[PDB]
RNA sequence: GAUUGACCCUU
RNA sequence: GGUGAAAUUCUUGGAUUUAUUGAAGACUAACUACUGCGAAAGCAUUUGCCAAGGACGUUUUCAUUAAUCAAGAACGAAAGUUAGGGGAUCGAAGAUGAUCAGAUACCGUCGUAGUCUUAACCAUAAACUAUGCCGACUAGGGAUCGGGUGGUGUUUUUUUAAUGACCCACUCGGCACCUUACGAGAAAUCAAAGUCUUUGGGUUCUGGGGGGAGUAUGGUCGCAAGGCUGAAACUUAAAGGAAUU
């Protein structure tokens, strides 16, 4: 499941949380995937999509709000977008 | 004075460079920044103002026009709605169920917002206080408090007077009665406690 | 008497006793 | 050769409907029951009354023009008996003996998948 | 005294069984306790078969049969003689005849 | 921890108005003074301004809801049936 | 009245609450292999002729 | 019952059969037999328009009578009138429904019944619900009395049946689906795609019903195509 | 599956 | 439409019957079984998600962590209660026709509360297997469910490797069944209700003739209905358990 793959990427690979860090990593071109929460503002989601199209990054639309995305990532706060820099031991990047 | 919130919706003027603001009756779920689509080709979404001909059967509509173009007459109080019972395309007429359970055949061109009126459940709370009733009616109209006619003098009411507070004659008044007589239960088909439900 | 009806009658007697004692006290 | 209608037999208890409609079912012919044929209120489902009504509908539908029927037998169904009353067998037998051609006999008694609630209380009809 | 080791029903390891309405009196009885029987019968009562065959348009007609399941409460089944009171020793005959 | 056994927020009415009326008022008053999740920003910051008006302090968004709850069951069922009819119309 | 002639082919047996009637099976002279179950008020024996005002009915079981 | 009516004229004769006239119902081209019977209607006055007053109707016709075959006697087809053309009005497919006797015949105990339903849309925007009924069967040389399925075989069967029905209906128009439904080839496709999970006899596809319909379509093609 | 309710004295 | 003949009833302003439909709420038929799961209550339409569980397999790990359990708690059919939804059907109350000596009963037609859900209560049932839980041991079997040591035993594909499923030895864990008694019992009957005057494996609960009485009173929980705890005075020679003729 997506939650299991995200937990595996949390345990083994490299991840960043948040709009500002995600956009900065998209500018540097180091983001290999970005997960966007379902309740994120449509304007921010479209801007993230524009950045990911410019940098050829894959965009995965999480099936849940920022609360659910943060819980999946394993934090106790809200996460709107999470950028996966490398999977390490998961197949989240290789698939989809 | 209104239990339902109002929505200030801004539209563009199709013929002039101008913004036209309209005052809608807010349905549940409508929020600021939302797009409202009003028209024949508008989609079956909460807050849109489709005609009854465009909406299908079982649709929950509100602020429904009694006649096309009167800009909303039916199901406007908080929590209220209209059921689209059916259509009749030849001599286009939509049959609808009104909040009182009444059947109404109205034109298929009559508009109506989709959803239920916001602010529902309002009458589920006890007022608890003559003060709360006072503040409720202070900005509706001067209809409160209500002195009982039986507590007046015979000069003031049909019920006034007597050495005991009693109505005296039957309190059911004919529809053919006159002003000054029509005090009580006007044209009542029955009285007393009824064992039943509305059953539309 | 059927035991269910005897039990119902005893319940009625019990609540009548309760009402009378409540009135007295 | 043959012109087709639908016999639409409804063999309930205390009555039997035998009324022939068009193939679509929107145009009926000779809506006749055993009640119209028997005087006593208790024989409205008798096989005699069913046969009488079937003869009447066959005669009238021959006056109309239809020569063959497709038989759709139906009991009360739903939460009711679900078994055909005494009248349906006599009704189709009477149609056959009246000489109306017959094809595609089918029982169409409404059988509920998880009905609402049978009437009679949990203790039943204590008779 | 315990009349039957099955308690007059068929329920071991259940606790509760959804009820069924009797076909005669519409009495609620547990489904496992009913006297359910299968009625599979010719539609033409096996007497008007000749008349139906001669008045049929279509030859070699299949002549379908009706299928239903009649659920009897114990009282109605005994009354209508679907089952009957048996001797004590042969109440244990699970085998139908 | 608890200063009242059962009256709760209705401890301001004292002994007046009757226990049953106070209990109904208690239920609806808890409902109307609760803080609700914002479906837009995900934070429990939605408060009632007036009957039917529910504002989120964070994202500055006003919602039209029930008199004492941000969303009534009637509204939820209505939006579900509107979705059902809309999907049936589209396909 | 259309009268049909039929001959009893087997006396099935006495029936009725008081036994006053007998169920028999009758065969029709025309349309060979056409037999109908009828009842008898008086006596009835093998090879007996029969007049029926109507013949579109059967009695299967009595109890 | 003859004279028990306590009131007969609360408010206070021409022959309807004489006043009516006969039409003819013609099946689409996908079936072998074109004529499927006749129907009545009142003569078209100026205030009734018998043409459209009768164009909105359907007829249930047996597939055996449609195809002149014995092995289709347990199927029925709903045909819905779409056009009228001089007393020879034309009909189109509404839905196939099985027969009560046949369904009650193939539903029996000491075996598992499997039911699936899918509401896939066609290529030409027909939304249809197809119901497939299968039955686990006793093998050869088997001594066990029942041979039930195991409620995960059942789920796998329902999954493969749903996939097959979606794959068939997606890409096939309504006419093509009817034309491949008469030969019941989808039943055999399901049989073959299932046989590796359970034997599962009697894979007859049960009723299929038309949930929704596209526009009028009255212009240039049904002459050749029905 | 109608209406058949009742019957003061000892081991 | 209804009943054993019948009649409040609806009905030529069209009733029932037949269209094509649409809406609502409930339910989940046939498959459905001496079959399954759950601690019980209970649980039967699909897909997905969410966590959980038994049994089996293990040449994994811990190491006695265990059994039963006063206080203390979780769940707990239906009915019922407080509000909000819902309100098709059926239907305590009630309305009403009938049989009747009477019928505010059975039977007929309506029909509020209820039946369905959401929060909160209630905490009872012939809640039964009227059979507490754990452990061991004692004629034999046709069967069945979940696993399932094995038997170069069958089918589409290639009848000439292979990933099905069935058929037979058969372990293990379940729901149960089938003929004297090894035994038990008052018997009915019971592979447990046996291994109890040849009387002791561990442990919890309960009973001490019938009634008064599950009453009174005092607590305690409950919105209430009531639940749990719970007597005495007094009365009584039987009341009961297996159907032997």
């Amino acid at each position: 499941s997506i939650n299991q793959k995200l937990a595996l990427v949390i345990k083994s690979g490299k991840y960043t949380l948040g709009y500002k860090s995600t956009v900065k990593s998209l500018r540097q071109g180091k983001s290999k995937l970005i997960i966007i929460a379902a309740n994120t503002p449509v304007l921010r989601k479209s801007e993230l999509e524009y950045y990911a199209m410019l940098s050829k990054t894959k965009v995965y639309y999480f099936q849940g709000g920022n609360n659910e995305l943060g819980t999946a990532v394993g934090k106790l706060f809200r996460v709107g977008v999470v950028s996966i820099l490398e999977a390490g031991d998961s197949d989240i990047l290789t698939t989809l | 004075g209104r239990g339902a919130p109002l929505a200030k919706v801004v539209f563009r003027d199709p013929y002039k460079y101008r913004l036209r603001e309209e005052i809608f009756i807010a349905n549940e779920g409508v929020h600021t920044g939302q797009f409202i689509y009003a028209g024949k080709k508008a989609s079956l979404n909460v807050g849109n103002v489709l005609p009854l001909g465009s909406v299908p059967e079982g649709t929950i509509v509100s602020n429904v026009e009694e006649k096309p173009g009167d800009r909303g007459a039916l199901a406007r109080a908080s929590g209220n709605y209209v059921i689209i019972i059916g259509h009749n395309p030849d001599e286009n007429k939509t049959r609808v169920r009104l909040p009182s359970g009444a059947k109404k055949v109205i034109s298929s061109d009559a508009r109506g917002v989709i959803g239920v009126i916001a602010g529902g459940g309002r009458v589920d709370k006890p007022l608890l206080k003559a003060g709360r009733a006072f503040h409720k009616y202070r900005l509706k109209r001067n209809s409160w408090p209500k002195t009982r006619g039986v507590a007046m003098n015979p000069v003031d009411h049909p019920h006034g007077g007597g050495n005991h507070q009693h109505i005296g004659k039957a309190s059911t008044i004919s529809r053919g009665a006159v002003s000054g007589q029509k005090a009580g239960l006007i044209a009542a088909r029955r009285t007393g406690l009824l064992r039943g439900s509305q059953k539309t | 008497m059927r035991a269910k009806w005897r039990k119902k009658r005893t319940r009625r007697l019990k609540r009548k006793r309760r009402k009378v004692r409540a009135r007295s006290k | 050769s043959q012109v087709f209608g639908v016999a639409r037999i409804y063999a309930s208890f205390n009555d039997t409907f035998v009324h022939v409609t068009d193939l679509s079912g929107k145009e009926t012919i000779a809506r006749v029951t055993g009640g119209m044929k028997v005087k006593a209120d208790r024989d409205e489902s008798s096989p005699y009354a069913a046969m009488l009504a079937a003869q009447d509908v066959a005669a009238k539908c021959k006056e109309v023009g239809i020569t063959a029927v497709h038989v759709k037998i139906r009991a009360t169904g739903g939460t009711r008996t679900k078994t055909p009353g005494p009248g349906g067998q006599a009704a189709l037998r009477a149609l056959a003996r009246s000489g109306l051609r017959i094809g595609r006999i089918e029982d169409v008694t409404p059988v509920p998948s998880d009905s609402t609630r049978k009437k009679g209380g949990r203790r039943g009809r204590r008779l | 005294p315990k009349k039957r080791a099955s308690n007059g029903r068929n329920k071991k390891g259940r606790g509760h069984v959804k009820p069924v309405r009797c076909v005669n009196c519409s009495k609620s009885i547990p489904k496992d306790k009913a006297i359910k029987r299968m009625a599979i019968r010719n539609i033409v009562e096996a007497a008007a078969v000749r008349d139906l065959s001669e008045a049929s348009v279509y030859p070699e007609y299949a002549l379908p049969k009706t299928y239903n399941k009649l659920h009897y409460c114990v009282s109605c089944a005994i009354h209508a003689r679907i089952v009957r009171v048996r001797s004590r020793e042969d109440r244990k005959n699970r085998a139908p005849p | 921890a608890k200063r009242t056994k059962k009256v709760g927020i209705t401890g301001k009415y004292g002994v007046r108005y009757g226990s049953s009326l106070r209990r109904q008022v208690k239920k609806l008053e808890i409902q109307q003074h609760a803080r609700y999740d914002c479906s837009f920003c995900g934070k429990k910051t939605v408060k009632r301004g007036a009957a039917g008006i529910w504002t989120c302090s964070c994202c500055k968004k006003t919602v039209a809801g029930g008199a004492y709850t941000v969303s009534t069951a009637a509204a939820a069922t209505v939006r579900s049936t509107i979705r059902r009819l809309r999907e049936m119309v589209e396909a | 009245t259309p009268v049909t002639l039929a001959k009893v082919i087997k006396v099935l047996g006495r029936t009725g609450s008081r036994g006053g009637v007998t169920q028999v099976r009758v065969e029709f002279l025309e349309d060979t292999s056409r037999t109908i179950v009828r009842n008898v008020k008086g006596p009835v024996r093998e090879n007996d002729i029969l007049v029926l005002m109507e013949s579109e009915r059967e009695a299967r079981r009595l109890r | 019952a003859v004279g028990k009516n306590k009131r007969l004229s609360k408010g206070k004769v021409v022959d309807p059969f004489t006043r009516k006239e006969w039409f003819d119902i013609k099946a689409p081209s996908t079936f072998e037999n074109r004529n499927v019977g006749k129907t009545l209607v009142n003569k078209s006055t100026g205030l009734k328009s018998a043409s459209d007053a009768l164009k909105g109707r359907v007829v249930e016709v047996c597939l055996a009578d449609l195809q002149g075959s014995e092995d289709h006697s347990f199927r029925k087809i709903k045909l819905r009138v779409d056009e009228v053309q001089g007393k020879n009005l034309l009909t189109n497919f509404h839905g196939m429904d099985f027969t009560t006797d046949k369904l009650r015949s193939m539903v029996r105990k000491w075996q598992t019944l499997i039911e699936a339903n899918v509401t896939v849309k066609t290529s030409d925007d027909y939304v249809l619900r197809i119901f497939a009924i299968a039955f686990t069967r006793k093998q050869a040389n088997q001594v066990k009395r029942h041979s039930y399925a195991q409620s995960s075989h059942i789920r796998a069967i329902r999954k493969v049946i749903s996939e097959i029905l979606t794959k068939e209906v997606q890409g096939s128009t309504l006419a093509q689906l009817t034309s491949k439904l008469i030969p019941e080839v989808i039943n055999k496709e399901i049989e073959n795609a299932t046989k590796d999970i359970f034997p599962l006899q009697n894979i007859h596809v049960r009723k299929v019903k038309l949930l929704k319909q596209p526009k009028f379509d009255v212009g240039a093609l049904m002459a050749l195509h029905g």
